[PDB]
């Protein structure tokens, strides 16, 4: 699974 | 470099194509021929070289995860011996995503960061510093592993320092940044603490700013500002 | 070859990493390799080998088709002149979706096709050969184009004719044959009545001999008897 | 757009 991230 | 014979606003033009076509491997060298030219990035060329990148080695770390976690499996109590070729094959991904990063580090070193004197420009490339480290990191397993990760971490810093001079809070640069490092604390450094207190920190203060913007800014920021909202509301 | 040193199982397996993975060069890469050993495949291998190039070139024909539009666009009456690059990149991808048309090609030439006695394996392989023509057709201008898309019509119209004393009208290989060939009618050929005649009178053969089959072979067949039926509603 | 294929 990811966090968000950008 | 195979992209050295083509006219800069030619690559940023194939570039926006290949976005269009979801050709984000061929994004990314158009990007980087571009880079190669010498002259510093408009801020629309900066979010193209992110993207582009960013999508190339998103795949790669998906692609990743799934094979170690198959990895794993195959090494737990229990489980039939399948041979070398789950660890070749991880080995195989880790070190296209690696490749793609030194790369990626390469450009930011040689030369975009020492020429980048606006906090708008050196903050972003400060960023994708840290990124760019932490998803080396996330597959460290050598010697280095703790240099690589404080790399990440020493890039962000210097990022976070600038952007809270230069930048106001809702700016949505320094907003990903805080995300992006919050996540570093969380998932690098084994800091959930820090992580959960610089989201919290980064989503009041920005809220507090929001009055000054317009609506086209305030959309940007608010955007942002709900990605640190969901991280906050899966780790607490 | 690059993968001619690894084992023939080792390149299956990895070929079933890759898939989970969604890495399908890669995947492609593997199953090349293992129909390069020169031992006929099963039919599992098959299915790998046709999931692994189907998923390259699908992209591939997407992104063709993007810029294609394009490019088309770029052209018409009162469009601002962008140069050549448009044109340029459309022929890149179309390039790099010929080159992997003609490798698909040459290893059913060199040398599946040939060594594929049973029914189940050379209506497959011929299939795959009036796909991969057809994909050279989508994109095909010059002087062979007539002969491209009669080798697409060869290679499906061979395949139909085995499949039809060799196979029940359920027979899922069978089935996406008819398909495809129905497209290749539609699309390729110019000619939408044998298309939905193809389609139509495949649907309604298959539908009578469902009555014969185990309730996982029904699913098989059922969801590709969809297939048609959506062709059908879309054309009609 | 695509008609399906398989
Ligand atoms: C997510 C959003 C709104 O903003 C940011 C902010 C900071 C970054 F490091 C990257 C993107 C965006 O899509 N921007 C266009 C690509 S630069
Ligand atoms: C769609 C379905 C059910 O069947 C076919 C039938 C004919 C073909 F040429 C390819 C696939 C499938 O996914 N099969 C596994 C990949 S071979
Ligand atoms: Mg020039
Ligand atoms: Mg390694
Ligand atoms: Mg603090
Ligand atoms: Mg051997
Ligand atoms: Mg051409
Ligand atoms: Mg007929």
């Amino acid at each position: 699974g990811f966090p968000a991230t950008v | 470099g195979a992209m050295g014979s083509m006219e800069r606003a030619s690559l940023i033009q194939k570039a926006k194509l290949a976005e269009q076509a979801e050709r984000y491997e061929d994004m990314a060298a158009f990007m980087k021929g571009a880079v190669e030219k010498g002259e510093e990035l408009s801020n629309e060329e900066r979010c193209l070289l992110s993207v582009a990148y960013k999508n190339v080695v998103g795949g790669q770390r998906a692609a990743w995860r799934v094979l170690s976690s198959i990895e794993q499996k195959s090494n737990e109590e229990g489980s039939e011996e399948k041979g070398p070729e789950v660890r070749e094959y991880r080995e195989k991904v880790e070190t296209e995503l690696q490749g793609v990063c030194d790369t990626v580090l390469g450009l930011l070193d040689s030369h975009l960061i020492k020429e980048a004197g606006d906090a708008e420009s050196r903050v972003f490339y400060l960023k994708m510093k840290g990124d760019y480290y932490r998803y080396l990191a996330e597959v460290a397993t050598g010697d280095d592993k703790k240099r690589i990760i404080d790399s990440a971490r020493s890039a962000y810093q210097e990022a976070m320092d600038i952007s809270k001079k230069e930048m106001p809070p809702t700016n949505p640069i320094r907003l990903g940044l805080a995300l992006n490092f919050s996540v570093f604390h969380y998932e690098i450094a084994n800091s959930p603490e820090e992580a959960i207190s610089l989201a919290k920190t980064t989503f009041d203060e920005a809220m507090a700013d929001l009055h000054t913007l317009s609506e086209d800014s305030y959309k940007d920021s608010t955007l942002i500002m709900q990605l640190l909202r969901d991280n906050l509301t899966l780790w607490t």
